[PDB]
Protein backbone atom coordinates (compact mmCIF):
# COMPACT_ATOMS: atom_id res chain seq x y z
CA UNK A 1 0.00 0.00 0.00
CA UNK A 2 3.69 2.59 0.12
CA UNK A 3 2.46 3.28 -3.75
CA UNK A 4 -0.04 3.11 -6.59
CA UNK A 5 -0.36 -0.61 -8.04
CA UNK A 6 -2.10 -0.17 -11.09
CA UNK A 7 -5.16 2.18 -13.24
CA UNK A 8 -7.21 0.49 -16.00
CA UNK A 9 -6.74 3.35 -17.83
CA UNK A 10 -3.26 3.54 -18.32
CA UNK A 11 -3.42 1.55 -20.97
CA UNK A 12 -5.60 4.20 -23.21
CA UNK A 13 -3.37 6.88 -22.18
CA UNK A 14 -0.11 4.55 -22.75
CA UNK A 15 -1.32 4.13 -26.54
CA UNK A 16 -1.31 8.59 -26.95
CA UNK A 17 1.77 9.26 -24.59
CA UNK A 18 3.28 6.85 -22.14
CA UNK A 19 5.88 7.35 -19.32
CA UNK A 20 9.21 6.60 -21.60
CA UNK A 21 8.61 9.07 -24.66
CA UNK A 22 6.31 11.73 -25.87
CA UNK A 23 4.85 9.56 -28.20
CA UNK A 24 2.28 12.53 -28.69
CA UNK A 25 4.79 14.29 -31.05
CA UNK A 26 4.12 11.74 -33.44
CA UNK A 27 0.55 10.04 -32.74
CA UNK A 28 -2.32 11.77 -34.06
CA UNK A 29 -6.19 10.87 -32.39
CA UNK A 30 -8.79 10.49 -34.67
CA UNK A 31 -11.20 12.61 -32.71
CA UNK A 32 -13.58 12.44 -35.44
CA UNK A 33 -14.84 8.67 -34.07
CA UNK A 34 -16.97 10.58 -31.80
CA UNK A 35 -21.05 10.41 -32.21
CA UNK A 36 -23.09 12.00 -34.61
CA UNK A 37 -25.95 14.26 -34.36
CA UNK A 38 -29.67 12.49 -33.96
CA UNK A 39 -30.13 14.43 -37.87
CA UNK A 40 -29.20 16.33 -40.25
CA UNK A 41 -30.58 17.62 -43.48
CA UNK A 42 -28.78 14.85 -46.00
CA UNK B 1 -18.85 -0.70 -34.46
CA UNK B 2 -15.30 0.20 -34.82
CA UNK B 3 -15.01 3.29 -33.67
CA UNK B 4 -15.99 1.97 -29.95
CA UNK B 5 -12.40 1.06 -29.63
CA UNK B 6 -11.06 4.55 -30.04
CA UNK B 7 -14.39 6.68 -28.26
CA UNK B 8 -13.30 4.33 -25.19
CA UNK B 9 -9.47 5.19 -25.45
CA UNK B 10 -10.56 9.23 -25.72
CA UNK B 11 -13.05 9.38 -22.62
CA UNK B 12 -10.44 6.84 -20.31
CA UNK B 13 -7.99 9.39 -21.16
CA UNK B 14 -10.01 11.98 -20.27
CA UNK B 15 -10.41 10.66 -16.62
CA UNK B 16 -6.76 11.00 -15.92
CA UNK B 17 -7.06 14.62 -17.67
CA UNK B 18 -9.78 15.61 -14.82
CA UNK B 19 -7.63 13.45 -12.37
CA UNK B 20 -4.40 15.34 -13.10
CA UNK B 21 -6.17 18.95 -13.46
CA UNK B 22 -7.36 18.30 -9.76
CA UNK B 23 -4.73 16.09 -8.11
CA UNK B 24 -3.32 17.44 -4.36
CA UNK B 25 0.21 16.57 -5.18
CA UNK B 26 2.45 17.13 -8.08
CA UNK B 27 4.75 13.99 -7.18
CA UNK B 28 1.93 11.26 -7.25
CA UNK B 29 2.50 8.20 -8.34
CA UNK B 30 -0.73 7.09 -9.98
CA UNK B 31 0.35 5.42 -13.70
CA UNK B 32 -2.66 7.58 -15.24
CA UNK B 33 -1.31 10.76 -13.24
CA UNK B 34 2.29 10.19 -14.06
CA UNK B 35 2.20 9.74 -17.48
CA UNK B 36 -0.64 12.97 -17.88
CA UNK B 37 1.98 15.19 -15.74
CA UNK B 38 4.06 15.11 -19.14
CA UNK B 39 1.55 16.59 -21.83
CA UNK B 40 0.28 19.09 -19.21
CA UNK B 41 3.36 20.58 -18.32
CA UNK B 42 4.12 20.84 -22.11
CA UNK B 43 1.33 22.57 -23.51
CA UNK B 44 1.63 25.09 -20.18
CA UNK B 45 5.03 26.14 -21.44
CA UNK B 46 5.10 25.50 -25.40
CA UNK B 47 6.05 28.52 -26.75
CA UNK B 48 4.70 27.31 -30.33
CA UNK B 49 1.16 25.07 -28.88
CA UNK B 50 -1.70 24.72 -31.23
CA UNK B 51 -1.34 28.10 -32.61
CA UNK B 52 2.37 27.84 -34.19
CA UNK B 53 1.40 23.93 -35.06
CA UNK B 54 2.60 21.98 -31.84
CA UNK B 55 1.16 17.98 -32.24
CA UNK B 56 1.47 17.35 -28.22
CA UNK B 57 -0.19 20.45 -27.71
CA UNK B 58 -3.14 19.21 -29.98
CA UNK B 59 -3.32 16.12 -28.79
CA UNK B 60 -3.92 17.33 -25.23
CA UNK B 61 -6.26 19.92 -26.47
CA UNK B 62 -8.46 17.11 -28.51
CA UNK B 63 -9.27 15.31 -25.30
CA UNK B 64 -10.38 18.42 -23.36
CA UNK B 65 -12.58 19.30 -27.01
CA UNK B 66 -14.32 16.22 -26.45
CA UNK B 67 -14.83 16.39 -22.37
CA UNK B 68 -16.17 20.10 -22.87
CA UNK B 69 -18.78 18.83 -25.63
CA UNK B 70 -20.60 16.79 -22.96
CA UNK B 71 -19.27 18.77 -20.07
CA UNK B 72 -21.84 21.68 -18.32
CA UNK B 73 -19.66 22.63 -14.90
CA UNK B 74 -18.70 26.82 -15.13
CA UNK B 75 -15.87 26.08 -13.13
CA UNK B 76 -14.84 22.65 -14.11
CA UNK B 77 -11.45 21.95 -12.49
CA UNK B 78 -10.01 21.18 -16.15
CA UNK B 79 -8.26 25.15 -18.03
CA UNK B 80 -9.04 24.43 -21.57
CA UNK B 81 -12.42 22.65 -20.60
CA UNK B 82 -14.21 26.84 -19.86
CA UNK B 83 -12.63 27.86 -23.18
CA UNK B 84 -14.10 24.89 -25.30
CA UNK B 85 -17.35 25.80 -23.33
CA UNK B 86 -16.84 29.45 -24.63
CA UNK B 87 -15.67 28.74 -27.73
CA UNK B 88 -18.55 26.11 -28.88
CA UNK B 89 -21.45 28.57 -28.29
CA UNK B 90 -20.03 30.81 -30.92
CA UNK B 91 -20.17 28.51 -33.27
CA UNK B 92 -24.34 28.43 -33.31
ZN1 LIG C 1 -2.57 12.18 -9.19
ZN1 LIG D 1 3.77 21.91 -27.69
ZN1 LIG E 1 -15.49 20.01 -17.91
Amino acid sequence: SHMAPEDPNEEAVSQIFPDSVMLAVQEGIDLLTFPPAPGSPE
Amino acid sequence: SPQESRRLSIQRCIQSLVHACQCRNANCSLPSCQKMKRVVQHTKGCKRKTNGGCPVCKQLIALCCYHAKHCQENKCPVPFCLNIKHKLRQQQ
